[PDB]
């Protein structure tokens, strides 16, 4: 009875169909609301549904009466016919074929929240399944409407629109301006730190994540709190919820180094360094490095939360994975230079136990990205004198002085980038390393020891500022011992230097003129 | 991606004596004009900044 | 009943096709009281589809019909046979029917009779011929109907318009001549006129359409947009009938490019500019052509499309219309012709870029883009670097990159008009831009940095006294610096550059010297 | 789309080189060229009996 009233009552709507349309189109307004009201009906019938779904005069007629009437019901009735018939495939591309997707965007402008609701999921519908229904939801102007829409209550509603923005930003420069231009940030942002239902939460975020790539939306979300908002569900159990925050996170970072308040949120990181999750910590790891770059503020914060111990312990447990261990390894660099509590982070690292994973990464497989960024971790470590025997018997300077060597024939082969990394940072970063090094008396005789005197004279003669004052200054601190001091005059410094007296740059010639005369003095 | 360095944005610390005459003195002049450059945090290494782009998929 | 009406039918038929021979008769006979009276009989049996078909399926009735109210002088006659004629008209045999007795030309010439009723008849039929008999548009053309037909315009009936203009419409479409004899005999003012005094909707669609066939000759353009075309048809742009609405927006664009002259044109260009908003691309589309033409070269409109908001809007149709150039090309240069030569140009400069406009106007100049698009894009670019406050965000988008790099595949043809646009233009364009670019530091840097001097001396080997004018001015912006002053001399810089000291451009003069002067000091 | 128109004196002759109304780039038009694409039942003719002798013959079929 049930396959046998289908065919009936379908057919018999292949009966009414026709007259029905043409009811719509009839002129009297009155006539055609009452029409609508019986269509509507219909549509709730999967058996008349298909014949709706099947007459394109019709389906035309319904999208027409709907943009065109100022009936709030036959709004709600056109609007919720469509809806049901949005459910089938056949519904979709009829709907799209006939102009809907325009006629369904301009009821997002209505003070009808039944409409509103019908319309917005209509198109959801359409962006999910209907084969060209984004772009033309774009030419429609759906998204400023829909960042509009952000403006309502009814959390399953939010769910569904900014997972529309969502689907329509994707991969879409316009849109993701257009989202920006029309308060998306602001709006997305608000929901954040509202809202508690977690596919909201989600889908919110996942918005967010894809505007955080666009270099126009990034300091947006940034200035509209956007750290802060993400920061307030690190905890969440939804590991999604948590993961996109990461993500979005880590995109936005390098935008937020000048933001204040970010205590709470550099606190949670440090902690996530210590999950089970690769992903977790790589992010975590990822947004310290950059947060704590240029501001000393959060450096002084990440010091005072625990941060040098859980950066230790993660390089530590990274092992050989690259992904967690440069963040993490620039992170600690920047952690020991330029702030207040630098000396103590100094002290950290190697009161955790961090000296010797450190000084290992300086050896293969790791990649030059990696050393580079060792390499200057361990110079700043330098400056503390509570680190020059340990960072010795480390045997650092012997591999400093080796990727020196090597990475210097290289910038010299290529007379007559790896890697990303050029060999002359590497000269730089290594002989850098040394000058710092060069203070304990003992690394003074290692360093000499190993040959590297003629070398760093060399240097003298390089082109780049920066080298000249490495190479002058590792040679300063050598040369305050006699023998050092006549072997240097004897490998032909006294010439160049000289010269790096006329030099630019203030810390080069008084280096410079250090060595001249500590070797002419008697 | 790769990492961009950035300057130092210092709170001012420079200060280098001009060499003065009475070579007498041209020795001192150093140490602590030397003190100033060891000090002078406008040199390498600088902190760098990555740039993340993860959209998903 | 079912079928009492059925056996009357065929009985009241068969009765008649006995009683035409009789009336067809008497409708050929010289005293004329005759065929008066015989003509009234007619039009009674005319009433009756039974009596009527048999009148349709007579090639003698039909012609001695149409004869007798050509050449009768009896109001009540004419007043019969045209209704007869008209009865007629509602029948594909009745139609073809009239046509074969040559009763288009004897309809046209009642367009002349003062009687009301005759020409209601009259036109009513012309209009069924226009509509469902083949060759009706030809004879009725060749009758001069078109004349008698724009004549009627004066008159008042809504009803009886509407019919009249949309046989205009029938007639008029893609038929130069036709337009041309509706111009001739006044009908642009008199169409204007109705747009602007009625308040039917059917006569108003009607009357546009005619407007619209009307609107692309190169002759009745300029004609509408004198009578008030553009600000009449401006006052139906937010009529709840769309079909009036769209059609009235065509033909705006259609006379756009001839009212940059009109004035009056803010109740239309704020509306404009609103509908841009439209979820209908086509619409908006429009709105962004016919804003794009008359933003040229009109600093009162460009004033005013500004204070409504049109920047954002116009921005936002660009980001709308991501790769559709039919909506871009329009739409940009709308903002190109707003953001120069008017006060609040300077506010549109920055607008733009609060807005988000850079990021996207850069893009555009990269493909699938086309040469029509990047001209304008260029365009836009350089009045976008007027203000200072754009020039970093124009080179962190790439703008330089990509404008030297057209420059020279630009350069490289004016050598050895593609996708329309003349490579001469792309020169001037680019270097036109990168002057103003030039006026940054960081981008002189960029763009010598990409080594064009060599290329930008060398354009001053160009007859092109505007392509002239730019090279010395990125030079004149580029010397400015040291380093790069020498490696302009370097090249073979005073060379040119000393004669073009004499050249009649108050422009290349003064750059000229100053590029000389600077390079040696 | 068709364009339509309008020792130091060289640092100050020159501020009027550059901010010069009458020169490029200029506006521009493009002409756009879319055309798109009685009832009665009065069966009362009795009159015909009271007319010519002409019109006897059809008096007579249609009263």
């Amino acid at each position: 009875v049930n396959l046998i009233n289908y065919q009936d009552d379908a057919e018999l709507a292949t009966r009414a169909i026709p007259e029905l349309t043409k009811l719509l189109n009839d002129e009297d307004q009155v006539v055609v609301n009452k029409a609508a009201v019986m269509v509507h009906q219909l549509s709730k019938k999967e058996a008349s549904r298909h014949a709706i779904m099947r007459s394109p005069q019709m389906v035309s007629a319904i999208v027409r009466t709907m943009q065109n009437t100022n009936d709030v019901e036959t709004a709600r009735c056109t609007a919720g016919t469509l809806h049901n018939l949005s459910h089938h495939r056949e519904g979709l591309l009829a709907i799209f074929k006939s102009g809907g997707i325009p006629a369904l965007v301009k009821m997002l402008g209505s003070p009808v929240d039944s409409v509103l609701f019908y319309a917005i999921t209509t198109l959801h519908n359409l962006l999910l399944h209907q084969e060209g229904a984004k772009m033309a939801v774009r030419l429609a102007g759906g998204l400023q409407k829909m960042v509009a829409l952000l403006n309502k209550t009814n959390v399953k509603f939010l769910a569904i629109t900014t997972d529309c923005l969502q689907i329509l930003a994707y991969g879409n420069q316009e849109s993701k301006l257009i989202i920006l231009a029309s308060g998306g940030p602001q709006a997305l942002v608000n929901i954040m730190r509202t809202y508690t239902y977690e596919k909201l939460l989600w889908t919110t975020s996942r918005v967010l994540k894809v505007l955080s790539v666009c270099s126009s939306n990034k300091p947006a979300i940034v200035e509209a709190g956007g750290m802060q908002a993400l920061g307030l569900h690190l905890t969440d159990p939804s590991q999604r919820l948590v993961q996109n925050c990461l993500w979005t996170l880590r995109n936005l970072s390098d935008a937020a180094t000048k933001q204040e308040g970010m205590e709470g949120l550099l606190g949670t990181l440090v902690q996530l360094l210590g999950s089970d999750d690769i992903n977790v910590v790589t992010c975590a790891a990822g947004i310290l490095s950059n947060l704590t770059c240029n501001n000393y503020k959060n450096k002084m914060m990440v010091c005072q939360v625990g941060g040098i111990e859980a950066l230790v312990r993660t390089v530590l447990r990274a092992g050989d994975r690259e992904d967690i261990t440069e963040p993490a390894i620039c992170a600690l660099r920047h952690l020991t230079s330029r702030h207040q509590e630098a000396e103590m982070a100094q002290n950290a690292v190697r009161l955790h136990y961090g000296l010797p994973v450190v000084v290992k990464l300086l050896h293969p497989p790791s990649h030059w990205p990696l050393i580079k960024a060792t390499v200057g971790l361990i110079r700043n470590l330098a400056l503390c004198p509570a680190n020059h025997a340990p960072l010795r018997e480390q045997g650092a300077i012997p591999r400093l002085v080796q990727l020196l060597v090597r990475a210097h024939q290289d910038t010299q082969r290529r007379t007559s980038f790896v890697e990303g990394v050029r060999m002359e940072e590497i000269v730089e970063g290594c002989t850098g390393a040394l000058h710092i090094l060069a203070r304990d008396v003992h690394n003074r005789i290692v360093i000499r020891g190993l040959n590297t005197i003629p070398l760093f004279v060399q240097l003298l003669y390089s082109p780049i500022e920066n080298i000249q004052r490495v190479a002058a200054g590792v040679l300063c601190e050598l040369a305050q011992d006699k023998e050092a001091a006549e072997a240097i005059e004897a490998e032909g410094a006294t010439a160049p230097l000289t010269e790096l007296l006329h030099s630019r740059n203030e810390g080069v010639a008084t280096y410079a003129a250090a060595v001249l005369f500590r070797m002419s003095e008697d | 991606v790769t990492r961009n360095d950035v300057a130092p944005t210092l709170m001012s610390v420079p200060q280098y004596r001009p060499r003065p005459a009475n070579p007498d003195e041209i020795g001192n002049f150093i140490d602590e004009n030397l003190k100033a450059a060891d000090s002078d945090p406008t040199a390498p290494p600088y902190d760098s900044l990555l740039v993340f782009d993860y959209e998903g998929s």
